[PDB]
DNA sequence: TCAAGCTCAAGTACTTAAGCCTGGTCTATACTAGTACT
DNA sequence: AGTACTAGTATGAAAGTACTTGAGCTTGA
């Protein structure tokens, strides 16, 4: 489905707003401070995830691997480069529903690969 | 089920406050819905 | 302690007896559990008297 | 269809927060008017 | 006569309940 996103006008750089073309039945975006119009490519407008199953692998930063206060195991090798050190931690996120799942971040410089088991 | 007890619950009964911290309602079942957990979960869905 | 340690030692279980003596951290957590006793005794008396 | 009356909900304002006891320290400042000295 | 000093006089981390006001809805003309 997609979580969609904003679009900005190209003249006054304001927020475009979705509106309906009544003649051609084509979704348009129009700034309200000028006459600028643009055709909607995505065709979805407002999308809301209530169940909100969230992918934490997107939020996790690779720099986390430098923290002394996080644990690490040589049990789980890196999936990409096959490095033994992995520094694992939990959600660290409020409103996570119920997750004790560990997320893994590969140590060694610049790898930064982030997986979940 | 966490319910209030002790002195905080005593101010509620004494003051007769309109909104208690922990209002609760115990509900007993008549027929076969009392013995069977499945028949009970059915009524459980109707009260919630 | 290390981040996200839910083990018994990190979260306050004291495995020592007053006779063998508490280890440094168990001394601090034991002090955190006793403060909750002192506070209650100071607070409840003024409510139970009103 | 419009106006008036009644009811309900929301917002604002007012009253209370343990029992006894022992010690201590500290208590206006500013402005104006009147009097004295140079 | 003017200026300065002294003395006196004048002024964040409460909670809950009840009442009043405003708005909305229904009924009557
Ligand atoms: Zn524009
Ligand atoms: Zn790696």
């Amino acid at each position: 489905p997609g979580i969609v996103g904003i679009r900005f006008c190209q003249e006054c750089n304001n927020m475009l707003y979705p509106k309906e073309d009544k003649e051609n039945r084509i979704l348009l975006y129009a700034c309200r401070n000028c006459d600028y119009q643009q055709e909607a490519d995505n065709s979805c407008i407002y999308v809301n995830k209530i169940t909100h199953e969230v992918d934490e692998l997107t939020q996790i930063i690779a720099d986390v691997s430098q923290d002394p206060t996080l644990p690490r195991t040589e049990d789980h090798p890196c999936q990409k480069c096959g490095h033994k050190e992995a520094v694992f931690f939990q959600s660290h996120s409020a409103r996570a529903e119920d997750a004790m799942r560990l997320y893994y971040v590969c140590t060694a410089p610049h790898c930064g690969h982030r997986w979940t088991e | 089920k966490n319910v209030t007890l002790g002195v905080p619950r005593l101010k509620e009964l004494i003051n007769i406050s309109k909104k208690p911290k922990t209002p609760s309602l115990t509900v007993f079942l008549l027929g076969q819905s009392a013995r069977d957990a499945e028949r009970a979960k059915d009524i459980l869905c109707r009260l919630e | 302690f290390i981040k996200d340690d839910y083990g018994p030692e990190s979260r306050g279980f004291v495995e020592n007896s007053y006779l063998a003596g508490l280890t440094p951290t168990e001394f601090f957590f034991h002090a955190m559990g006793g403060r909750e006793g002192l506070i209650d005794t100071a607070v409840k008396t003024a409510e139970t008297g009103y």
